């Protein structure tokens, strides 16, 4: 039986340039390419993109942050292109040391460049957030994507903005290296007792696992009912066919309750969004409220002794 | 109590083992042959968990833990209070998980639809079986399985992680984390896009699937498409499961030092070895 | 706020976690009730209202506006299914299968069940018919993979029922959705691409017998297809996966 | 014959049918069970050929003295260590 | 009184199943609570009383 | 004479009477068991 | 009494399936509980009784 | 005449009679087993 | 006595297959319960 | 009559007698096995 | 008269024949190798 | 009459999969023997002929 | 001749012939190589 995992025969007509629903067309590029290796899995069209004020500004600020991280790597390699490549994952642009507190007076190669890059990184993610909002607004769509992105941004900002301010030191923000930010994560768990005994870290993991499991379930369900017009999820929300019914009856017979075509996406939205929302809460409480989650768990009756 | 469209789908057929012997529903739940076996396995495992809890000193459901046998029993069957209850529950868990998948197969056969759901759940089952069977068999002791408890199995995760230094430096672990993070991001974006199209700005007609192609093409330049997003989410989650299982399988069987030292192949490449 | 606790060991952390549990119970209530907009109220096995309806009450009515002058849709609708189902219960109790009273595939029951959708074509964002034969699209062309047109089509018993003569594509999402089969029976037939495997020598359909191909639900027109016709065709093949499985080899 | 037996033979056809069916059920169960046991035994055998440091990992579970059901209150699997 | 009119409200099948499940779980929990307490664990008490039964 | 379950008033009465006999038998067995347990190992 | 009217309420096929499941599960549980107690584990009791059986 | 299962009153009576014979046989065997076990190793 | 009437409710073919499955599973429970006890394992 | 399986009364009696023959054969072989094990390694 | 795999009936027969020959030779040579590695360094 | 299976299953996929499986099985058995310092034909040669 | 490989029976014999020539040539070179290695450093 055909498993709808890969397309068998690809087809292509005139390239699709998008819906016009209040988008400024002069900010939308005009060139599309049609790349058939992608058409085995999904769409083949590498479509146009929209480039307006917010996107341009976000790209400029983010690219400058990226550039500044790179330049710091070059300088700490003592200019060597060999060390630069050998340490592309092991090097990091680190925040100022604890003695500088939250002041903006730390040497340029000991946190100052970290501060400047961090400022421009902050600017670009917020501008990208505004972009996600405004692209929905220009098409007349709801704002669910921007809200979901706000949750992930909330974890990001508690990581490097909110919590270091509440702790009184930039030195607790995460550095900009591939391996050093993993080292940062490990150190963070090690200094706050053990982050497994942080209930919001537990809840964040539950929502991460659940969102992975949920989208295994949902992708498998839609693929299983693809024989019927299944993946046309919109228009099954407003005109229920057998794909939606059989999808509902599978899960009802299996676990005793089911979702609807529209409502499974609310479950997934909330499970995905709750992972960084709950995670940010648990990091924010670490150090500020609880210093040692292990003894806190012992006091609150979920760690023995 | 049937859904208002359910009746026309409640027909005989689709079973694998026992014909019409178990081909009936109990409330919402289809039973079938593997519903009988999954109920029995689940009940016996739960009930042995409760019995093992009774032999301890706490009834707190966050402190109850059933522990695997000590290493000195190797791969033998342990005395029932010295790890044997763990083995009974583990065998019951495998029985129930496998029965659950086979029951899912029968439901798919009755509602003639693809078998993707039991396949994906089998990937989850494989991760579990790697954790409690495959890895401890290669290491030669059931006691390398993880203790059963809401917060004590996290002690297992901690101890095994810190056996190999910082477990972050495990390339398969890195790959698995990226797949978990990415599938969560993809679920967020897919749910958001569907909800945005179905729930427009106030007073506007419902959006089309063209509008959502247009939304991602405007935002990132690419749209995978309606069929593509489900294929993508399915394979992302399945790969996360599989590469996590490979991550843990490699640790203690073929790799034994701190995982950080694995990257010494790159850091000790002879041209920049000494720099 | 370290070590400073409300209530004698109740913290800002304790407060946060209890607050989350309260919010999450409310969100579960909201999510469950949102997911009850189809299929309720629960019925009994004779088409009448069920005695039990569950702990969750139904949500308030919500309306969808449909583009291209296709009215409004309010859910939950409280309406019962708008088709008759030729089944008959096999037991006086509940929880047992209902048996087909005639041909399950022709009647449209079980895995061959179709839902009564509107007898109009699904539309793309510009108001045109979404799924059409390539003779109509006329700017579509095969881009990769092997073209099935002209190949013989082989049923789930190894007998050839005809040849692929046309593809029906989705003009919005650039995809082939149906294969039009010219039958040696004497007529034509649409086969869902999700139910066909294209190979070098033939397209093989392992869900439908050769005798079943003589009675595939027809379309009114050969330039467009309604959602009702789509449901009937796809349901016919998916039901064949049960009601034709004995015709397979061995 | 709209019954899997009609004439039945009442003692021999029925007996052969029942022996065939019960033997089929038992035989498939035996095949599955021995395949699983063989897979586990093969994994243990293979693990015997892994490097010796595959047998150095310490016991990865924490015994909390409130879950210790061995018989003595010590926080460990007694009679071993 | 006239509590029989509960059967005008609830279906007997659902109530009997629910009652059976409830009673089974309650009886199991009470016995387990007794057995976990070494003042009402009858197996060990009999071991003590009869000098290892 | 309407009801949620569709049972008539008479049907509910006989149903309830049989159910009450069953409940009373269960309760009387439980009572005898509790007297035995209390004589053996009093908990109050 | 006239408890036979349970069969006007509960169908015998499902009742017999559920009854078999429950009864076998209860028997297995009780035997397992007895095996875990070192006063009612008959294998070890016989081991002691005969000097290693 | 209340009947959910579809039986008549007579078929229910016959079914219950056979069921009770089965139950009594099972319980008799269990009683014998418990008496033997109590003699072998008493638990009250 | 009248226990033969069980075959009026449960089809004997399916019961035979299911009973084969059940009997083998019961056997494996008992054998490896025995293997769990040191004094009754026969491998060594 | 009460026939879920479609058998007649007479077919059920004959199949029950065959089933009983098979079950007593199985039990007798099991008894021989238990006597052998008990002689070898008695558990009571 | 076309198959699922595209093989005719005749191609299937000769293919199965050579498949059985290949398996027979593989097993026979494996037996010979085990005999040789048993006469050399007995285990 | 078993050859009819090749009208159902594609012989190409089956043959490749069986070949890969047999090859890996042989490879890992050889790795066992070479890991085992009792059969280990190379090293033992360096003792039979005294470094050969 | 729309075969699965697009070949013909006559092309099949010649292609198989060149295949067997190459295969036997490779195997003969391999056997003489193993003979030389065994003489030089027997295993
Ligand atoms: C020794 C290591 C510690 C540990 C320490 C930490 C710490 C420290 C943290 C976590 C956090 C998380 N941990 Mg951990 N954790 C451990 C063990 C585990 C285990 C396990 C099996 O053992 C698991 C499954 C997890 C799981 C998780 C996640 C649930 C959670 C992050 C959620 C999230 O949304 O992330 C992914 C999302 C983000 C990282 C958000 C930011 C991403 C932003 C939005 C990106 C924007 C764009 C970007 C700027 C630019 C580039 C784009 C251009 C295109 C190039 N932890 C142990 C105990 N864990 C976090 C948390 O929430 O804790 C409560 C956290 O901070
Ligand atoms: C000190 C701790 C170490 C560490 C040590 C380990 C170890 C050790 C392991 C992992 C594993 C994983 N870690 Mg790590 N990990 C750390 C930090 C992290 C961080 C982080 C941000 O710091 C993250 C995101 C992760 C992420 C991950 C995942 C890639 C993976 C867990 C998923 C998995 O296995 O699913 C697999 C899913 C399952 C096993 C679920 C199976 C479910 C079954 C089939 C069904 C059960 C049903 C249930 C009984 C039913 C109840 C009934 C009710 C009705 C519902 N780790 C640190 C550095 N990590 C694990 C892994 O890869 O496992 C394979 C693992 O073993
Ligand atoms: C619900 C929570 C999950 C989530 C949600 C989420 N993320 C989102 C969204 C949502 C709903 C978006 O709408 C938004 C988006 O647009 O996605 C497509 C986004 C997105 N989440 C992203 C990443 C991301 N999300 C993550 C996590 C998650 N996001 C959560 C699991 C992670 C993790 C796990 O760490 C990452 C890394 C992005 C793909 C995107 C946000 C886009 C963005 O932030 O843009 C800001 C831009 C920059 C920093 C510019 C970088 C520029 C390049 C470096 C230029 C290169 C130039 C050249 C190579 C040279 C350069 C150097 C010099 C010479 C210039
Ligand atoms: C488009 O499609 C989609 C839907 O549908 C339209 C959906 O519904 C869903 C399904 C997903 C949801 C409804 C969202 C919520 C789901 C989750 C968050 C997943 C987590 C769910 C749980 C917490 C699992 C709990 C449910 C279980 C395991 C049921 C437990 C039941 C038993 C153990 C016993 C079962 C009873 C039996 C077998 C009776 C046997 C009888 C005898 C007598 C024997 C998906 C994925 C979907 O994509
Ligand atoms: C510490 O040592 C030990 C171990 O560890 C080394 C062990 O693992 C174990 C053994 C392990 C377990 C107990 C768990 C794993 C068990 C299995 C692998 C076997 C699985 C058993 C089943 C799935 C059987 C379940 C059977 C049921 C539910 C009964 C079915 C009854 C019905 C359906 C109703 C009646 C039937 C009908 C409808 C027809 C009527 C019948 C006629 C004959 C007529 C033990 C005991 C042990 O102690
Ligand atoms: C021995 C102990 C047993 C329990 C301990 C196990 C741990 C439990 C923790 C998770 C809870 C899982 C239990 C799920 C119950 C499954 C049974 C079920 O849900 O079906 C019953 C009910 C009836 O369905 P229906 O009639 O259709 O409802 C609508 C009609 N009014 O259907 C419904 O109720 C519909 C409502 C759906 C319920 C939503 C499920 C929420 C799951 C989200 C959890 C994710 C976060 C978990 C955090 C974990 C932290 C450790
Ligand atoms: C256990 C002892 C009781 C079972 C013995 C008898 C079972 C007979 C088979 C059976 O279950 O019947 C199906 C039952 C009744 O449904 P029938 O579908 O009524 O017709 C509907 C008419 N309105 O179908 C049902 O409706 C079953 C559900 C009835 C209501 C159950 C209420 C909740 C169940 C317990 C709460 C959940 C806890 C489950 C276990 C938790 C373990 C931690
Ligand atoms: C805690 O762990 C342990 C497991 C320690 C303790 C567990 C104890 C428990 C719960 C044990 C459970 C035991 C049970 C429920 C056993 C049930 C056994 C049964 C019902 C056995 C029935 C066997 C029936 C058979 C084999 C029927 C065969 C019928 C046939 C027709 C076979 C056909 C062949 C022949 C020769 C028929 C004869 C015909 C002629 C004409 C002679
Ligand atoms: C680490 O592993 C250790 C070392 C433990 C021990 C090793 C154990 C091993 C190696 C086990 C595996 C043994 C194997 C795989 C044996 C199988 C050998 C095979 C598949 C032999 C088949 C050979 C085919 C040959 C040699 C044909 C060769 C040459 C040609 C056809 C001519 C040139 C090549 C091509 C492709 C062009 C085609 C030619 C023409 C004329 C068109
Ligand atoms: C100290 O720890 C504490 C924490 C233990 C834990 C819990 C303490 C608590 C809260 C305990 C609360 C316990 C409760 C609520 C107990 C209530 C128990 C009940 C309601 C028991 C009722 C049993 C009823 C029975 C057995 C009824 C009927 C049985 C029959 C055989 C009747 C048959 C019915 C028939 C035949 C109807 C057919 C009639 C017709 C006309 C067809
Ligand atoms: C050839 O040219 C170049 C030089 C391209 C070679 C380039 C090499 C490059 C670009 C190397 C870059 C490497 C890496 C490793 C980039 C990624 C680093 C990582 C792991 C970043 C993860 C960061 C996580 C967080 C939470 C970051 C930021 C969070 C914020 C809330 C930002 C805002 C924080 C502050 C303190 C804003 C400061 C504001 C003021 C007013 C001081
Ligand atoms: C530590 O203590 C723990 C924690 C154990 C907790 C205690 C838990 C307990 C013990 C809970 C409760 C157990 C309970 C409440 C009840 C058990 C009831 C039993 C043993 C019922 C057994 C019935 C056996 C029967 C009915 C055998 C039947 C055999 C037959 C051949 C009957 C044939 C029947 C019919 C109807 C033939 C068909 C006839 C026609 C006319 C179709
Ligand atoms: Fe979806």
């Amino acid at each position: 039986e055909y498993q709808n995992i890969f397309t068998q025969v690809q087809v292509a007509g005139k390239p699709e340039l998008g819906m016009v629903e209040g988008v400024n067309l002069e900010n939308r590029t005009t060139g599309t390419t049609n790349w058939p290796i992608l058409g085995w899995f999904g769409n083949a069209q590498l479509g146009p993109i929209y480039l307006g004020t917010l996107g341009t500004m976000s790209l400029i600020f983010g690219a400058f942050w990226f550039f500044l991280v790179g330049v710091s790597f070059i300088i700490q390699a003592d200019y060597s292109p060999a060390l630069f490549l050998r340490e592309l994952f092991r090097a990091g642009l680190f925040p100022p040391a604890p003695e500088y507190g939250l002041s903006l007076s730390a040497p340029l190669m000991e946190g100052g460049l970290w501060l400047i890059a961090s400022f421009f990184l902050m600017l670009s993610v917020l501008l990208w957030w505004a972009r996600t909002y405004k692209r929905a607004a220009d098409l007349g769509m709801g704002k669910h994507t921007a809200w979901a992105f706000a949750g992930a941004l909330w974890l990001m900002f508690v990581l490097s903005f909110f919590r270091p301010i509440l702790m009184g030191s930039w030195s607790e923000a995460v550095p900009y290296g591939i391996f050093p930010h993993l080292d940062w994560t490990n150190n963070f768990s090690l200094t706050h007792g053990n982050l497994f005994y942080n209930p919001f870290h537990g809840l964040s993991i539950a929502f991460l696992y659940g969102s992975t499991m949920l989208f295994a379930m949902h992708g498998a369900t839609i693929l299983a009912v693809s024989r019927l017009g299944g993946e046309r999820e919109l228009e099954q929300i407003v005109d229920r066919g057998t794909a939606a019914e059989r999808a509902a009856l599978f899960w009802r017979w299996t676990m005793g309750f089911n979702a609807t075509m529209e409502g499974i996406h609310r479950w997934g939205w909330w499970f995905a969004v709750l992972t960084p929302v709950t995670g940010g809460i648990g990091i924010l409480l670490s150090g500020t409220v609880v210093e040692d989650w292990s003894v806190w768990a012992q006091v609150h009756g979920y760690k023995a002794l | 109590a049937l859904l208002s469209f359910e009746r026309k789908y409640r027909v005989p057929g689709g079973t694998l083992i026992g014909g019409n012997l178990f081909d009936f529903w109990v409330g919402p739940f289809y039973v079938g042959f593997f519903g009988v076996t999954s109920v029995f396995f689940a009940a016996l495992g739960t009930l042995m968990i409760l019995w093992g809890a009774s032999l301890g000193d706490t009834w707190n459901p966050l402190l109850i833990s059933i522990n695997p046998p000590p290493l000195e029993y190797g791969l033998g069957a342990a005395p029932l209070r010295e790890g044997g209850i763990w083995q009974v529950v583990t065998l019951c868990a495998i029985g129930a998980f496998v029965s659950w998948a086979m029951r899912e197969v029968e439901i798919c056969r009755k509602l003639g639809i693809g078998l993707h759901i039991p396949f994906a759940f089998s990937f989850a089952i494989f991760a579990y079986i790697t954790l409690v069977v495959i890895r401890p068999a290669l290491m030669g002791a059931w006691g390398h399985g993880f203790q059963y408890g809401v917060f004590t199995h996290l002690e297992w995760v901690n101890n095994v992680g810190y056996q190999y230094g910082n477990f972050h430096y495990n390339p398969l672990h890195m790959l698995g984390i990226s797949l978990f993070f990415t599938t969560t991001l993809a679920l967020g974006l897919h749910g958001a896009l569907i909800l945005s199209a179905a729930n427009p700005e106030t007073g506007k007609e419902m959006r089309t699937p063209d509008h959502e192609d247009t939304f991602f093409r405007d935002l990132v330049g690419y749209s995978v498409g309606t069929l593509g997003i489900h294929r993508l989410g399915l394979l992302l989650a399945l790969n996360a499961a599989f590469w996590s299982a490979m991550c843990i399988l490699a640790s203690g069987t073929v790799w034994f030092d701190q995982w950080v030292f694995w990257w010494d192949w790159w850091y000790n490449l002879p041209f920049w070895a000494d720099l | 706020m370290v070590g400073v606790n409300f209530f004698g060991d109740f913290d800002l952390a304790s407060l946060a976690i209890w607050s989350f549990w309260l919010f999450f119970a409310l969100l579960v209530y909201y999510l469950q009730t949102e997911n009850m907009r189809e299929g309720y109220p629960l019925e009994n096995e004779d088409g009448g209202p069920a005695v039990n309806q569950g702990p969750f009450p139904l949500p308030s009515q919500k309306t969808f506006k449909l583009p291209h002058g296709r009215g409004e849709v309010t859910v939950p609708d409280y309406k019962k299914e708008a088709r008759d189902v030729a089944l008959a219960r096999t037991a006086v109790n509940d929880g047992f299968p209902h048996a087909p009273t005639g041909n399950p595939m022709l009647d449209g029951v079980g895995p061959a069940s179709w839902a009564p959708r509107r007898d109009i074509p699904e539309l793309d964002g510009h108001g045109h018919a979404k799924v059409v034969p390539m003779s109509v699209a006329s700017a579509f062309f095969v881009s990769a993979g092997r073209d099935p047109r002209g190949l013989p089509v082989i049923a789930n018993d190894m007998k050839t029922v005809g040849t692929v003569t046309e593809m029906w594509v989705d003009v919005a999402e650039h995809m082939v959705r149906y294969l039009e089969v010219d039958l040696a029976s004497g007529g034509k037939c649409l086969v869902p691409m999700t139910m066909a495997i294209i190979k070098k020598h033939a397209v093989v359909v392992q869900s439908i017998s050769s005798a079943a191909f003589a009675s595939v639900p027809q379309t009114k027109s050969m330039t467009e297809i309604s959602m009702l016709e789509e449901e009937k065709i796809c349901a016919y093949f998916a039901g064949g996966t049960m009601y034709c499985a004995d015709a397979k080899p061995k | 014959a709209e019954k899997h037996y009609l004439d039945g033979a009442t003692k021999v056809g029925m007996a052969t049918m029942g022996a065939a069916a019960m033997g089929k059920g038992m035989g498939i169960t035996a095949v599955v069970f021995f395949g699983t046991v063989f897979f586990v035994v093969a994994l243990a055998f293979i693990g015997q050929f892994l490097p010796d440091r595959s047998r150095e990992a310490p016991y990865p579970n924490t015994i909390f003295q409130v879950n210790d059901i061995d018989g003595t209150v010590d926080g460990k699997y007694t009679r071993f260590a | 009184s006239k509590f029989y009119k509960i059967w005008l409200i609830f279906d007997p099948r659902r109530v009997f199943v629910a009652q059976g499940v409830f009673l089974f779980l309650l009886a199991v929990m009470i016995h387990l609570m007794l057995l976990s307490n070494p003042g009402f664990n009858w197996l060990d008490i009999s071991g003590v009383k009869y000098e290892r039964v | 004479d309407l009801s949620f379950t569709g049972l008539t008033d008479q049907q509910a009465q006989e149903l309830h009477s049989v159910y009450l006999q069953g409940m009373w038998l269960f309760i009387s067995v439980a009572i005898v068991a509790h007297l035995a347990v209390f004589i053996w190992r009093p908990w109050l």
